[PDB]
RNA sequence: CCGCACCUCGGAGAGGUA
């Protein structure tokens, strides 16, 4: 009887079992009320009850195993975790931790954890004995993720341009910088379905924070993956706590020997949700940005790097500009000295209805001969050379014109020998 | 972290009442004296923080010196020998770090110090403005007559001492009469500095 | 073991060996300002 | 002076001339708490006991 | 036993040597609290324990002896070092103190240091008796440091280049002024290689700020040296403090008569760093830089100089231009009326694959005459003589053309004439 | 705690005990 389980069906089928297992009436009651009380009856029959969910450790030492499904929302019910257990298995904030659970006493408000089963998903053994991501030795880009589709859809032109314009590995730390109303939705959304169906070894994932209900909404019910979202009705305190919680649970997998790759859509928003949190220093640089407000974010971004030893965290974050907000403008120039790839969108190309919008001439990729052959690097020059002269929408208009000879781009580079 | 002390020092400096230096002295030292006045038995407590977010402290120091003067804050010279004997006599700072003891009811003689303080930098305020506006023979009224010393008065929360090696050996000055003297040096004497006068 | 021993001989003997501690020489400082023991 | 009350509202720190005027108990008698009564006039907020 | 020594082993061995002394399961165990068990119960025998590290002196009165590994940061594992130590041999910031240590007993949290051994790489006694930096008479780069290996290699091009455009010598200060994505970092390790091959007298140290960890990999397993690097997931106070001890160290090593070269790629982070921890001051120049934020860098400039009597500090920093920003430009502005040496880059030729692209006509050296000889200038000013009325790209491609005939610059000039 | 935004410690009455 797990908790994630329980969670997941409707109410409809919970209070029609509140009402078979014989208990007061259920539709006036809340939805975890219902399942409070159906664990109550269960383990008066003597059954065990199980439940899991990610470790949040607290300022004053103990932690609650939390839910993915709620963006980690603090609840009054949850597996409670005792600061004699942290101690014990040297459990930290990020850790999966999976085992038996039981229902509060008098006095408690709840489910406290006996013994852990499975931690991260994997065996316990392999879990406490484990290099630990500061250890790791960082790497360039080496493996190759190759966003094409290849199926000949016309969905796949965005990916075709991108792996043409900015390749994109294993462990990359790129910057998609597009001003508002150019179709960074849309992209970001091919980027994840190009990532689900091509990879899906690796683990995808995708952080809407400050957003649209209906935007994320939309999200959940289109891509194959997870969407931790937190919408903008929540203070920007909420915002910081899923942020760290979703970056401890990549460290962790990524010490687990996982290939994550996080698309990331709020890091303008991230930062201005840290630049509110943060207590008054007493400085203000230019911008209305605080000294300290910066420090945050940009480690969330280095945080992303190849690791030799095993695993991989890549993160492509999406930037903001000509927002008409200076401190974005600021923001933007202070991180753009921090990646090493910047996927353009130009907003002329976008008044044109010409989809996808994207400058080829400003985008590009360092060190991108780590991910591609010679002859290909050779081709991607030459291509860039015949194009360089071109006007942005006369280039774009070429590149279409000439994608939309073949399915594939090998075709187009034994077409253009 | 000590956010109380830390908006205390952040808002209520930066006015040329707090220095940032001098009030964080002051509330070390009132502290310290709070710490001293607790215990009983234990004197001579002293406490050290020179940060916004470090908190305090309470590190009890001994006296480093050969005798057994003063068993209660006194200490030997074989606890220096673990500096190889270089923690020369006369200075005394060396020990263990105890626990802290903080308490809402330590504002009390915290606020006092305070507020003295605020007092011996707007005496240090008038000292500088006499300097500026110095160049005329002065009046005095005398306070109190200690051995060797004398003082004089100039109300502006303004204060003077005349030395009595520099004043004549057969006048013998009484409080409420007017003394005229010249100052030409101010040293700093404890707890403050204090213009002195000279007649010869 | 015993205080006794401890007491037999001076603070400054048990400061020259370097199995003492500060914490150990804080608390026999502590506990000689009450004139209870380690008095010489 | 009124420049200090402004510093006392400033910061929650206690700062005032306290006299201790607290309920003892008198000498020679002794005994077992067993009831304990708190009667708050109207208006005033109570406290945590209360 | 050495806490280098014990450092530098890896974990394995350290878990192997604790498992084998019987203490608490090492696995779910810091490397730092391993190597502190095992000096405990090391010195519990009787055995002395010895370290070493630049000493750190804080504003209270004591210092610390930061570890080499850890780029000069705060650890753990410090050295404590009481102010009647520094009293007693008037130690400064900076001063290597390599002598016996003694683990931390019952109330203390960091090692102490019983007697000093070796201060910065020598005596004591001859340490004790020095001349101050202060007290150096100042002079012109006297002493050649030729660039050119002689070997032949195609990475010794941008070294001949080099040598041919602005000779560097012992002590001197020079600037390599360059746009963004101009191959800075392929000429800085050339730079580094050359000095280590051909004048491996000269301590070499490559301090990296702010910087990214994958080029920091990059650069820690490809030279041989010592490497101090800082990335930006740091704050720039840790940036500041990594930089002064940098500069305490290089100053203390040339009061010694050493030759110190610091190849700092980060003279305009270095100054953004300055001026986000600098205390507001209510006056804010142009570009948004404080009256006394330019004071500190120009200063750690300006301490590049030539001894006369022994020792010499080399300072090569590269600049950023046409970063976008005009702080950066207002930087280089003021940066340029300070130093002797422009070396200055082309983004134009850069975009073409022709390295190095050097500007060759804007180059210079004050002072060259005492670096080259008559004959030598005089080659210099008949090849700047003959470059000048030819382009930019079209000198380069001169050049390449002229030294891919021959394989020294020697023979080039003697077949010049 | 004064203003957010980068060009060259007492009196009366009632009851009781010896």
């Amino acid at each position: 009887m797990n908790l994630t389980e329980l969670k997941n069906t409707p109410v409809s089928e919970l209070i029609t079992l509140g009402e078979n297992m014989g208990l007061e009436n259920l539709a006036r009651m809340r939805k975890q009320d219902i399942i409070f009380a159906i664990l109550k009856q269960h383990a008066k029959s003597g059954e065990d009850i199980f439940g899991d969910g990610v470790l949040e450790i607290l300022q004053d030492g103990f932690g609650f195993l939390r839910s993915a499904d709620s963006s980690y929302l603090a609840g009054p019910d949850d597996i409670y975790v005792s600061p004699s257990q942290i101690r014990r298995f040297n459990l930290r904030t990020g850790d999966t931790i999976s085992g038996k659970i039981r229902p509060p006493k008098e006095g408690e408000r709840y489910f406290a954890l006996l013994k852990v089963n499975e931690v991260n998903f994997d065996k316990p053994e392999n879990a406490r004995n484990k290099i630990l991501f500061e250890n790791l030795t960082p790497l360039h880009a080496n493996s190759r993720l190759r966003m094409e589709r290849g199926n000949g859809s016309t969905e796949d032109l965005t990916a075709r341009v991108l792996d043409l314009a900015s390749p994109i590995g294993r462990g990359q730390r790129g910057l998609i910088v597009a001003p508002p109303k150019a179709g960074k939705t849309m992209l970001l959304q091919n980027i994840a379905q190009s990532i689900a169906y091509n990879h899906p070894d690796c683990v995808l994932m995708v952080l809407l924070i400050d957003e649209r209900p209906e935007e994320v909404t939309e999200m959940q019910r289109l891509v194959k993956g997870e969407v931790v979202a937190s919408t903008f009705d929540e203070p920007a305190s909420r915002h910081v706590q899923v942020a760290e919680m979703v970056i401890e649970k990549a460290k962790r997998l990524v010490e687990h020997k996982k290939d994550v790759i996080i698309l990331l859509d709020s890091i303008t928003r991230l930062a201005r949700a840290y630049n509110t949190v943060v207590p008054a220093s007493g400085k203000v640089l230019t911008g209305g940005v605080d000294a300290n407000a910066l420090h945050r974010p940009k480690r969330f971004f280095g945080a992303a790097r190849n690791v030799e030893e095993g695993g991989s965290l890549t993160i492509i974050a999406t930037a903001l500009i000509d927002t008409g907000s200076k401190m974005d403008e600021v923001i933007y120039e202070e991180f753009k000295g921090t990646g090493n790839m910047e996927l353009h969108l130009s907003r002329k190309i976008a008044e044109k209805r010409v989809f996808p919008a994207i400058d080829y001439n400003r985008s590009g990729t360092r060190k991108e001969e780590l991910l591609t052959t010679q002859e290909e690097l050779q081709k991607m020059w030459i291509l860039r050379k015949i194009i360089h002269p071109m006007g942005e929408i006369d280039a774009m208009e070429f590149l279409i014109n000439k994608l939309a000879m073949t399915k594939t781009n090998d075709d187009f580079f034994e077409m253009m020998k | 972290m000590n956010k109380e002390i830390l908006a205390v020092v952040e808002a209520v400096s930066n006015e040329k009442a707090l220095p940032r230096e001098k009030i964080f002295e002051a509330l070390e030292s009132a502290l310290a004296t709070a710490t001293k006045k607790k215990y009983e038995q234990e004197i001579d407590v002293r406490v050290q923080i020179d940060r916004k977010s470090g908190d305090f402290d309470t590190f009890r120091r001994w006296l480093v010196v050969d005798e057994v003067t003063q068993p209660t804050k006194e200490i030997t010279l074989e606890a220096a020998r673990y500096e190889d004997e270089s923690l020369n006599l006369g200075d005394y700072v060396e020990d263990q770090i105890e626990s802290v003891t903080f308490d809402r009811i330590t504002t009390q003689t915290a606020k006092q110090v305070i507020v003295q303080k605020v007092r011996e930098a707007e005496r240090a305020m008038v000292v500088d403005q006499f300097r500026e506006h110095e160049g005329e023979i002065i009046t005095g009224v005398v306070k109190k007559v200690n051995r060797d010393n004398i003082s004089l008065d100039l109300g502006n929360n303004a204060e003077a001492v005349i030395l009595r090696e520099d004043m004549l050996p057969r006048e013998n000055f009484r409080p409420g009469d007017r003394v005229r003297g010249v100052l030409y040096s101010v040293r700093p004497e404890a707890r403050g500095a204090q213009l002195f006068v000279t007649r010869s | 073991h015993y205080i006794g021993d401890l007491v037999q001989r001076t603070e400054v003997e048990l400061l020259k060996t370097p199995n003492l501690g500060k914490k150990s020489l804080t608390e026999i400082k502590d506990v000689l300002a009450s004139r209870g023991l380690s008095l010489g | 002076t009124p420049e200090e009350k402004l510093l006392r509202a400033i910061f929650g720190e206690k700062a005032s001339d306290v006299k201790d005027s607290s309920l003892r108990v008198p000498n020679g008698v002794s005994g077992t708490v067993i009831d304990v009564q708190v009667f708050t006039r109207d208006g005033v907020e109570k406290d945590k006991r209360a």
